[PDB]
């Protein structure tokens, strides 16, 4: 609902932001661990306002498609202009230096909005606080980890599409999980139909949750450092 | 690399004692000489604020009753060196019910001129003018951070004190008398600084034989400010 | 050559460590002071309590002896070494000598223990910058500041902390002599020094004042606030 | 609203009813004899042959072949390495032109004489004459060298305080160069590829054989190279054999002739011995402050093109400017006068001299690094 | 011969993949027979462990 | 096979290239460091190969070879950097030059002014035979070398070149020969008449430009 | 070539040791001290709570220092170990000098100072932790204090701890009572205040610790209190989360 | 609603723009000219009519111009038009609009004039007698004879109105404007940034007199990146060619070199010599007074009721910019349609005041050593 606001406004009712006459936001900054749905956000929300979803990282090739990689990047503001209604997402001072330039001349030393810039990282410090001041980042959104609810929502849209076993419960694996990503209940689900699979079935028991979870569970082990 | 206390240059010295030399130079000017009728000396204060009291501010000061003293560079330290001088004067009238000629006084203070230690502190970046009356008659003394003492003539230090000696040995000659040594002087002072001749740029410190007391001169100064 | 051991110099000769120990300084809170004839008086700004703590023990004003009076500048803890050191010596000059114990005497052991301090090695230094009020001998008026190269020095009047030199400009915008000997005046003045605050708050201001023979007194803030009532009528008297 | 969207309109009706309202021989018989003309595509030789035309040329790029001259060559040269005119069916030779200089080193021949006068310099008189007389006398008047049987010096090294007269001299000798005067930036080798600026090296001095009596100049020659650093690493590599080649192609197997070099740079310090030995760089003519009435010289340089008051001195502020720079001193007379400016009048002052050395030394060489401590007075 | 860059001069990406013609061509999977590879060198210590 | 010339830059090595060139009559060849690294890679083995069969079908060949170590450089093995085509000109060079199919008609001589950036293969035993370094004219030659470009000018013969060549410490020939050319232009400050002795103690003076005169803290 | 910097600033002109060691602090269990007059109470969170561990040592994070005087600690364990046995030989060393208890608050700039000659000089890596202060006294009563690295503390009635306790500071702002010195109410503010902050799903008292300190008639007794209260406190204050929920 | 006056200007315009034999010889010149007029590439002049040519892939002609169109347009390094039968220079070709003009040469008066200030007027005033007045009324110049100043830097916080100051004069401008930003000067190639500065400054000087505006300049020497090849030892060599470039040779002309910092004290004092940059520029954060004035302009064109005094905002925190005032306007008109209303009242500027003075208006992690 927050990138609601602060993007489908300016796509639904630029007439609303100049009936007062204000400044609309034009870099919204994401932060969170990764596998939050960090990019799967940004891209259903450009899907259903139906923006031109870009995604330049650091390649040559991304570089030859924009110009030839001859100078800059800034050709993305013709790609961009030309696709007016563009919503680019970046990865994690590189990509921030690009990011540095590209804001220094989209803020007001532009055309026709609906241009806006996204980047979802961790580790909030690193980047410039000179690109944090607050006539330049407006909205830094957090991403919380998802809880025993979240996990249980997630399981049961990544379990929801595939052949369970008739019979079957979800609470139960979502307090299974002490947290997970986004895509990580994705691979208990899909290597527990590899459960069943190897046990011949195609549908998928609790058990294979129950190996599934203890196969995902090698991402934190290793106690006796109860320090802190 | 900045090899200190403990590293000669390839060629020469030091590398910070030479910084200490060259950390002379930034300190305000002051311009003693020797007249047998008596050694007089003058100090540009650079007052700055109307606030800072121009009586605050110490240059010459009365180590023996006939000893006055001239610094350059770093005050307390200076200081330091003034009450531990007049310490070891009075050891000397203690244990010989008479002054400490003043050239033993500059080799007394030039003994730790260099005995700076941070094993077995730092060095220290102040010149020094030192006026008396020994039994010799009058004696004008400069020594320096690096000790290398040497009796001047005439001598002045500071900031400007290429021109100042330059035109200094230009004036300069042996019978020299004392008010014209002054007024002279003060024609050097009011050559070679920025504000405006008053009371509160310069003091005086006259030493004679028959005037071994009151190296200073109380607003009729202001009196020989306005004989020129 | 470097801004790192308190021992080099620079190529030309700096010590850019006592010059970052005067930055502390420069952010440090801002408090003002100055001299009457009989009522010195003085006051730091920026309270800021926060609602769950007591500010008793966050005071940052003292005295060393009953005629002597105690501010700082930097941070806190480094000044409270120096304030209870300097009770030691305060209380030791006291003890050899009978005297009332002098602001100048002080002052060199402050400055001094601060100059050698800072020559010694593998000490950080304090970056702190202390003002200093006595009326001692007869009940002569005189205030000192400090530095962090350790820099004794007297002033007539005195401001410290962020804008320094702009409270500092509206002193000297503001230096009459008659604010003096109609301590009442000086009353106003440090009252037009409050009001000339950073932030001016009226709440975040303490002062403190003292009639050369008296004890420090801690003033109210409602005496203040018709302090702030005669300035804004004053201010209307202008208008 | 109605103002500016009516007038809007108005203009828009009016440049609409404006759109419907819309609606040699100089040589050319020449050309068309030019038609009856040749291509003339112009090719490379190897070699020749013995006895016999029989040559050996490719075009550029497509092949190699052995061809023949067409019978209007002077027939001798034609030899190698020479890009000559060749037609497209008999491959036949027409006329050898000069070859190929570079794409942007022709570019760095000054083509012109700026005006800077050997009277602007004022206050480097020694200076002046030892350049005068390893520059301009053996390129003009050999009348004393060759007549007794000496040589005049080949290279001379500049260097000083900046804003001396580096560029004050170098452009000084292009007033009166009687030779062809060739600008050259040290940053000019910084190219990209390995060995490029050896060949930047080759068609300069190439640049400089053809031509005969003239003047090379060297600016910022620290980029060329301090010493011959060695590390684990491969630092600076291609600077250092652009530099060595520069060495080599600059002088050693049979010498450069008649060209005269300049260099110039601010750290004569770290430069390498190569360079630093004599027979490259005979006189090190350097530079040094205007310390005496030299600055008063140049404030008369200074102070001629403009209308002054006439009764104004500039020992005064000489003593008032005693490190001072000659671009300092044009800051300070430029800068009073643009105090002038700001006055209504036509004449500066003394006064507008001191409002330029009290703004200029004060503002804009104390507040630079600012003091907000005192701690030494 | 050498060991691997981190992407440097560009000409070394061809001395890399001829250097991998061999690094292939000399295993493969069709073995070689007979063939008697004798080397020679003057500092080993920078050849790339894939030789 | 092979002389290695090495030593200080001002004691001449162009001189026995040009002497030895200027004397014998055999194919004398020149060769410098960085005409042979190119801008392309694998050109340098091009020229070094072609250079070789130039000489070699021209059997008296006497190859020299100017700034040595332009190319002869202690290789490294390292990361993320490496100017290697300077190791391939130069292999290409010690393969080429010694080694599997010996020559017995190549001649060469190189001329350096540092040495220890060589490889030891690059000389090894013989890759270049002898080592050859070059000393400083050490009293005698000072004079010999002022009397040599002194053989030229119109002097005035009250000059004792012993006397300079005393005075003068640890100087080359090019600076001798400074000593004389300055001395023959100090001769024409006058302009007059020939070379005097005090004309060579002024051109001596200034080639004894090192004027330092930093004589502080030692009084 | 082996130097931290120990004594340094930072370029600019911050510190970073302190700050490194603050960031230390957030990471870490949470503590309270609330607003008693009669008495005064500590709140505290289990750190490793392992089931194979013995629990026989009654005290972790709390410190009975003298006789009416407690400390809870966050930081480096054994470190604060040497802290508490350093405090009672100082305050110890009080009590023999005068046969008399600590006004606690010399005490307290006492330990900071320990602290601070170690910010200061003798470059070593300093103690990374923060530790309250509760007490008695004839000049003020029940009294709490906040230890930092820095040499500062706090003469506060509603304590912080790190990364885990802004939310429950937070809490104390928006929750803040006065004027009563009722300790249950204490605890059912402070089982809010560790319900929400402590992530523990309904408040097992096997990762908490209660202990309080009231006035008994000139001994102030400590009230190292036991399991059972502290369960009916969790049935009482989830009784309170059914009131919440009556609104429903 | 006007959107009908404003679309139906907007298609007059467009359809206007787009309304976009006799002559005997002309058609002769045209019959002169190939129907497949070729393209090709000069690389030197000879005077005898014909020159020398260059193929698309080398093959070089000595070929005649048609002789109408002049050859002083013919420079070394220009596109021409070449038959293919004689292959004949047919005539001369308009130039290649480059990515450096396209991009770098702005065409666009940006933004509002100096009514867009708070407290300026001296700024202003050594802006008009430094660049403006040396291009718009040059005669005083005339009247005495003297140099203009050279280069302008612009130093002070960020957020200051130094992007504020760069697009009023690159509103009242006559020249043709150019601006760059100081970190775009390090490449992963090995000498990349000395040739940005030639072709820069030799198409600053190519076309007419010309404002140069680079801002961030410290962010080349103070900046470090694995994305670069050699390092310091080319950053000092791009410096370098600054260096000459900036002071060069052979009369620089009416190129005004404009450059902007924040900070000041890690630059070559070598730049910060005169003769270079005559008019080095003090911006600080001007006073309080002017703040009502930012106000003024940022709240001039919104709806807004009376609700506040400035002074309110005045009496908050010390530093000053247009940034703060700003981003204080912005984020009250967020609270103001996040409560769905026009004319701003107070509680909109209360919690965009703390919002946007605790967005930045903070420190280190509290407690240091207030
Ligand atoms: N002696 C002088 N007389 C007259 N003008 C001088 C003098 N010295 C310097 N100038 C002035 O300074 C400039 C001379 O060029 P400058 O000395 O700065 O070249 P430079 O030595 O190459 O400096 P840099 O190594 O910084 O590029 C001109 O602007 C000239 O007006
Ligand atoms: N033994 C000598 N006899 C005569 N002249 C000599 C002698 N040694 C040196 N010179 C003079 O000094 C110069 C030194 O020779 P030259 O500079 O051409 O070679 P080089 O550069 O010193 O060799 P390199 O620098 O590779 O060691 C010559 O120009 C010559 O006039």
């Amino acid at each position: 609902k927050e990138i609601k606001e602060v993007i489908e406004l300016p796509v639904k009712h630029p007439e609303l932001f100049e009936a007062l006459g204000i400044a609309q936001p034009k870099g919204v900054l994401l932060y969170g661990p990764p596998g939050t749905g960090k990019t799967l956000l940004a891209r259903a929300v450009a899907h259903h306002t139906d923006c031109t979803f870009i995604r330049v990282s650091g390649s040559e090739l991304v570089q030859k498609f924009i110009g030839e990689g001859a100078r800059m990047v800034r050709e993305l503001f013709v790609m961009a202009r030309e696709h007016a209604p563009s919503i680019i997402f970046m990865d994690e001072s590189e990509v921030q230096r690009t990011m540095l330039e590209l804001l220094n001349q989209l803020d007001g030393f532009e055309a026709t909005k609906n241009i806006k810039v996204i980047m979802a990282t961790n580790r909030i410090d690193i980047l410039d606080s000179a690109l944090l001041r607050p006539g330049r980042i407006d909205r830094k959104i957090e991403f919380p980890p998802p809880n025993e609810e979240a996990r249980l929502d997630i399981l049961k849209i990544h379990s929801r599409k595939m052949n369970l076993t008739r019979g079957i419960n979800l609470r139960k694996i979502a307090e299974l999980m002490p947290g997970a990503s986004g895509a990580e209940v994705k691979g208990v689900c899909t290597e527990a139909g590899m459960y069943a699979l190897r046990e011949r079935r195609v549908h998928v028991t609790q058990e294979d949750f129950e190996m599934a979870v203890a196969k995902v569970m090698q991402k934190d082990s290793e106690k006796n450092m109860s320090i802190k | 690399y900045d090899r200190g206390v403990n590293t000669f240059s390839p060629e020469g010295r030091l590398f910070q004692v030479e910084y200490a030399i060259e950390a002379i130079k930034l300190g305000s000017t002051a311009i003693g000489i020797q007249t047998s009728e008596g050694v007089c000396l003058a100090v540009e204060k650079r007052i700055t604020s109307p606030l800072m009291e121009p009586s605050s501010i110490e240059k010459i000061v009365e180590i023996d009753a006939h000893i006055g003293c001239a610094m350059s560079g770093l005050i307390a330290d200076a200081k330091t060196l003034i009450d531990k001088a007049r310490v070891e004067t009075q050891n000397h009238w203690f244990t010989y019910n008479e002054t400490m000629t003043v050239e033993s006084v500059t080799q007394a203070v030039s003994n730790l001129a260099l005995q700076f230690g941070e094993e077995d502190s730092r060095p220290f970046g102040v010149a020094l003018l030192f006026g008396g009356v020994d039994e010799k008659g009058p004696q004008l003394f400069h020594m320096d951070p690096s000790g290398t003492f040497v009796q001047c003539d005439a001598r002045a230090i500071g900031s400007a004190s290429e021109g100042a000696q330059s035109s200094l040995q230009e004036v300069y000659h042996k019978s020299m008398t004392l008010k014209e040594a002054i007024k002279s002087s003060l024609i050097i002072l009011k050559q070679v600084m920025e504000e405006k001749l008053n009371a509160t740029n310069i003091e005086l410190a006259t030493v004679q034989p028959g005037q071994n007391f009151h190296m200073f001169t109380k607003e009729e100064l202001e009196e020989v400010i306005k004989d020129i | 050559s470097y801004d790192r051991a308190i021992t080099v110099f620079s190529p030309d000769g700096h010590l850019f460590q006592v010059e970052y120990a005067q930055e502390a300084v420069k952010k440090g809170s801002t408090a003002v002071g100055v001299r009457g004839r009989d009522i010195v008086v003085l006051g730091v700004e920026k309270k800021s309590v926060a609602k769950l703590q007591d500010e008793r023990t966050v005071r940052k004003i003292c005295a060393l002896d009953d005629n002597v009076c105690m501010a700082f500048a930097g941070l806190t803890a480094d000044a409270r070494i120096v304030i209870n050191r300097a009770r030691v010596e305060c209380q030791s000059h006291r003890l050899t000598v009978e005297d009332p114990v002098t602001v100048e005497y002080i002052t060199r052991y402050i400055a001094s223990l601060k100059q050698r301090y800072t020559q010694s090695n593998g000490r950080r230094p304090f970056g702190i910058s202390a003002l200093i009020v006595g009326f001692d001998f007869d009940g002569t008026p005189r205030l000192y500041q400090t530095d962090p190269s350790g820099t004794y020095h007297a002033w007539k009047a005195n401001a410290i902390g962020r804008g320094a030199k702009s409270v500092r400009e509206f002193l000297e915008k503001n230096y009459t002599d008659e604010a003096i000997e109609t301590d009442d005046l000086t009353i106003k003045l440090v009252i037009k020094a409050l009001l000339e605050v950073v932030q001016s708050g009226g709440k975040n201001i303490e002062l403190a004042v003292m009639r050369r023979d008296q004890s420090l007194k801690i003033l109210n803030p409602e005496e203040i606030e018709k302090y702030v009532a005669e300035i804004e009528k004053e201010k209307e008297e202008n208008e | 609203d109605d103002i500016q969207q009516l007038l809007k309109k108005i203009n828009e009706l009016t440049g609409i009813k404006e759109s419907d309202t819309g609606l040699l021989a100089a040589d050319k018989q020449t050309l068309q004899s030019e038609q009856p003309l040749q291509v003339a595509r112009c090719t490379k030789i190897i070699n020749a042959d013995s006895e016999d035309p029989k040559y050996i040329i490719n075009v550029k790029q497509f092949a190699k072949f052995v061809v023949d001259l067409s019978d209007q060559v002077a027939p001798t040269d034609i030899e190698e390495g020479m890009r000559v005119g060749v037609d497209r069916n008999k491959y036949q030779i027409h006329i050898p032109l000069p070859p190929k200089i570079d794409p942007t080193v022709t570019m760095m021949q000054v083509e012109e004489k700026p005006d800077v006068t050997y009277s602007d310099v004022g206050g480097c008189k020694e200076q002046i004459e030892k350049l005068r007389e390893v520059v301009e006398t053996p390129l003009l008047h050999p009348e004393r060298f060759v007549n007794l049987g000496i040589e005049p010096p080949k290279g001379v090294l500049l260097f000083g305080p900046p804003g001396t007269g580096k560029t004050l001299c170098a452009r000084a000798v292009a007033n009166r160069t009687d030779a062809c005067f060739i600008r050259v930036i040290g940053s000019e080798l910084v190219q990209k590829y390995v060995g490029e600026g050896a060949r930047m090296v080759r068609e300069l001095f190439e640049m400089a054989r053809t031509k005969k009596a003239c003047l090379i100049f060297f600016d910022e020659i620290d980029a060329i190279g301090g010493a011959r650093f060695d590390d684990g690493a491969g630092g600076d590599n291609e600077v250092q054999r652009t530099m060595l080649e520069l060495i080599n192609q600059l002088d050693g197997f049979d010498p450069r002739g008649n060209i005269k070099v300049l260099m110039a740079t601010n750290r004569p310090d770290t430069l390498d011995p190569a360079l630093m030995r004599p027979g490259r760089l005979d006189r090190k003519i350097e530079f040094s402050l205007p310390d005496l009435e030299g600055r008063t010289h140049i404030f008369k340089i200074h102070a001629r093109s403009m209308s002054v008051e006439r009764d104004i001195r500039f020992e005064l502020l000489a003593r008032l400017c005693p490190n001072s720079t000659g671009a300092e001193i044009r800051s300070v007379c430029t800068e009073a006068g643009m105090f002038a400016i700001r006055a209504r009048r036509k004449i500066a002052t003394e006064k507008d001299f001191l409002e330029a050395v009290n703004k200029v030394i004060k503002s804009y060489a104390k507040f630079s690094a600012t003091p907000r401590y005192m701690t030494y007075n | 011969g050498g060991r691997r860059f981190s992407e440097g001069t560009s000409a070394d990406r061809e001395i890399q993949r001829t250097l991998m013609e061999l690094l292939n061509q000399m295993d493969g999977f069709d073995t070689l027979h007979r063939v008697k590879m004798i080397m020679a060198t003057n500092r080993p210590d920078t050849l790339d462990p894939a030789l | 096979k092979g002389v290695l010339m090495y030593g200080p830059p001002g004691t001449g090595k162009t001189l026995l290239a040009r002497a030895c060139a200027a004397q014998t009559k055999a194919t004398f060849l020149k060769l410098a460091g960085p005409q042979l690294v190119q801008m392309f890679i694998g050109d340098g083995a091009k020229l070094v190969r072609d250079a070789f069969a130039l000489a070699k079908e021209k059997a008296p060949s006497i190859i020299f070879i100017d700034e040595l170590d332009a190319i002869g450089t202690k290789r490294f093995d390292s990361e993320k950097a490496g100017d290697r085509e300077v190791q391939r000109t130069m292999l290409e060079l010690l393969n080429q030059l010694d080694g599997f199919q010996p020559n017995t008609q190549v001649k060469v001589i190189a001329a350096t002014n540092r040495v220890d950036i060589l490889d030891p293969a690059l000389l090894r035993s013989g890759r270049l035979d002898r080592k050859i370094e070059f000393p400083m004219p050490n009293e005698e030659a000072r004079a010999r070398i002022m009397q040599i470009h002194s053989r030229k000018m119109n002097v005035s013969p009250d000059v004792n070149y012993e006397e300079l060549a005393r005075c003068t410490d640890d100087f080359n020939g090019a600076q001798c020969k400074a000593v004389c050319v300055e001395a023959g232009m100090i001769a024409l400050r006058r302009g007059a008449t020939e070379l005097t002795h005090e004309d060579y103690m002024e051109g001596i003076l200034e080639v004894q430009a090192k004027k330092k005169a930093n004589l502080q803290y030692y009084a | 070539r082996y130097d931290s910097r120990t004594t340094i600033f930072s370029p600019e002109g911050r510190l970073y040791q302190v700050e490194y060691a603050m960031e230390a602090i957030g990471h870490a269990g949470t503590c309270l001290g609330i607003l008693a007059n009669d008495g005064v109470l500590l709140a505290a969170e289990r750190r490793n709570i392992h089931k194979l561990l013995d629990e026989v040592f009654f005290s972790e994070k709390i410190y009975k220092l003298n006789e009416d005087m407690a400390c809870s600690v966050a930081g480096i364990t054994s470190d604060a170990n040497v802290l508490t046995n350093e405090l009672r030989l100082i305050a110890q060393r009080y009590l023999l000098q005068y046969q008399e208890p600590i006004p606690c608050e010399q005490l307290v700039t006492a330990l900071c100072d320990i602290k601070q000659a170690y910010t200061q000089f003798g470059g070593k890596r300093p103690f990374g932790v923060s530790l309250l202060y509760i007490g008695w006294d004839k000049h003020y009563g029940f009294q709490l204090y906040q230890s930092d690295p820095s040499g500062n503390y706090g003469g506060w009635k509603a304590t912080c701890i790190g990364n885990n306790s802004a939310a429950a500071v937070s809490m104390l702002k928006q929750d803040y009572k006065e004027g009563e010195m009722t300790l249950k109410s204490a605890l059912a503010l402070a089982i809010k205040v560790l319900n929400k902050t402590m992530d523990v799903s309904k408040l097992s008292a096997e990762k908490v610790e209660i202990a309080t300190l009231t006035r008994e008639n000139g001994k102030t007794v400590i009230r190292v209190l036991k399991q059972k209260e502290v369960e009916q406190l969790i049935k009482k204050h989830e009784e309170e989360e059914a009131k919440a929920e009556r609104e429903k | 609603l006007e959107r009908i006056k404003d679309y139906l200007l907007m298609e007059e315009e467009f359809i206007r723009n787009q309304e976009q034999k006799q002559e005997e010889e002309r058609s002769k010149v045209d019959d002169l000219r190939g129907t497949p007029m070729s393209v090709g590439t000069l690389e030197e002049i000879i005077d005898d009519n014909h020159a020398i040519v260059s193929t698309s892939v080398g093959s070089e002609h000595y070929v005649s111009i048609l002789s109408f169109v002049d050859k002083d347009l013919l420079e070394p390094g220009c596109s021409v038009l070449l038959n293919h039968k004689v292959h004949a220079v047919i005539g001369v070709l308009m130039d290649d609009t480059d990515p450096l003009v396209t991009v770098m040469k702005v065409e666009k008066a940006p933004q509002e004039t100096y009514a867009d200030i708070g407290g300026l007027d001296n700024q202003i005033q050594e802006i008009k007698e430094s660049v403006e007045l040396p291009l718009t009324h040059p005669e005083y110049y005339e009247e005495m004879g003297i140099k203009p100043p050279k280069g302008v830097i612009l130093y002070g916080p960020p957020g200051t109105g130094k992007t504020l100051l760069a697009k009023a004069v690159a509103n009242q401008t006559s020249a043709t404007f150019l601006r760059v930003v100081g970190s775009e000067l390090i490449q992963k190639y090995l000498g990349d940034g000395p040739k940005l500065v030639r072709e820069l400054f030799r198409v600053a000087e190519e076309h007419a007199p010309s404002i140069v505006f680079i801002d961030e300049i410290d962010a080349i020497g103070t900046k470090r990146y694995d994305s670069n090849s050699g390092g310091e030892r080319e950053i000092q060599r791009t410096m370098l060619e600054l260096l000459n470039q900036l002071d060069g040779f052979d009369s620089r002309g009416d190129v005004k070199v404009i450059m902007a910092t924040n900070r000041i004290e890690t630059l070559d004092p070598a730049l910060i010599r005169p003769g270079r940059i005559d008019r080095k520029i003090e911006f600080p954060l001007p006073d309080e007074k002017t703040k009502k004035r930012i106000f003024q302009i940022h709240t001039s064109r919104m709806t807004l009721a009376d609700d506040v005094t400035l002074d309110d905002l005045i009496m908050a925190k010390d530093d000053l910019s247009g940034a703060d005032i700003k981003a204080i306007c912005t984020e009250a008109g967020l609270m103001a349609l996040r409560e769905r209303r026009m004319k701003v009242t107070n509680e909109d500027f209360k919690k965009s005041k703390e919002n946007v003075l605790y967005k930045k208006q903070e420190g280190t992690p509290e407690g240091l050593y207030l």
